[PDB]
């Protein structure tokens, strides 16, 4: 009769779907509350500087 | 030396960060806070702060 490419005929899925994806890489900046010199800044007074 | 008015003069806060993309979820009666741009997460109560 004819022949027939392969996509011709529909299909059925005989696989089992397993999902997997990876863990996007991720940057840490450097990130204080309070620095060295706010904390110096935080007194009222310094003896040097007077 | 020059006076001033006392309330728009001082500052019992200060900003420390400006948070571009912060997700907000609710979760287990909490808001969660998360920052991917400074790594950071807070957990809040779900009522406001006045």
């Amino acid at each position: 009769s004819h022949q027939l490419s392969r996509a011709d005929i529909t299909t059925v899925s005989t696989f089992i779907d397993l999902n997997i994806t990876m863990l996007e890489d991720h940057e840490f900046v450097p990130l204080e509350v309070y620095t060295r010199h706010e904390i110096k800044d935080s007194g009222l007074l310094d003896y040097t500087e007077v | 030396w020059d006076w001033v008015p006392k309330r728009p003069s001082v500052c019992t806060m200060t900003k420390w960060q400006e948070v571009d993309e912060m997700l907000r979820s609710e979760y287990g009666g909490s808001f969660r806070f998360s920052s991917d741009a400074i790594s950071t997460t807070f957990t809040t109560n779900l009522t406001e702060y006045p």
